[PDB]
């Protein structure tokens, strides 16, 4: 018997802990970039260099759907969605981007 | 809008800044996303839906 504002209560709370999750694992390979940088050679022809990049970029974009479909559901926007529903790229951020897409197509 | 949600969203814009400009973040804020993921909603009662 969830209400409209317990629907929306738990939206917020989702995007949320989806973002910190997001954002601790952009901080975790953006240290582990810098050490490469640093630390390894040929870094002019390394492609893990240029994935990582690749990658802290998908995260982000993410982290930037979640904060504006926040904003927008805080503003009482009419079936505000994020506009990335899909994982980057056992893996809870996998299982949480699923249950973020059931919660906005059930609700 | 909860006190806690609201602390939260601005250490995640903040962190979001931060990480664009290539700045550090502050380490208040690392915090708070920790709280968060140490702390995750009730994802059960969601399913019940």
């Amino acid at each position: 018997l969830p209400t409209v504002d317990e629907q929306r209560q738990y939206k917020v709370q989702l995007l949320l802990h989806i973002n910190s999750i997001l954002l601790a694992r952009v901080i975790q390979m953006n240290n582990s970039l810098q050490n490469n940088l640093q630390n390894n050679i040929n870094n002019s022809n390394n492609n893990n260099i240029i994935r990582i990049q690749q990658l802290i970029s998908q995260f982000l974009k993410r982290v930037h759907a979640n904060l504006q479909c926040i904003s927008q559901i805080n503003q009482g926007v009419p079936s505000a969605k994020p506009l990335i529903l899909t994982p980057p790229q056992q893996d809870i951020l996998s299982k949480l981007y699923l249950l973020l897409a059931r919660v906005f197509e059930i609700w | 809008f909860t006190a806690e949600q609201s602390e939260l969203l601005k250490a995640q814009i903040t962190s979001l800044k931060c990480l664009v400009n290539r700045k550090p973040i502050p380490f208040e804020f690392q915090a708070v996303i920790q709280k968060s993921i140490n702390h995750p909603p009730d994802f059960k009662r969601m399913l019940l839906s």
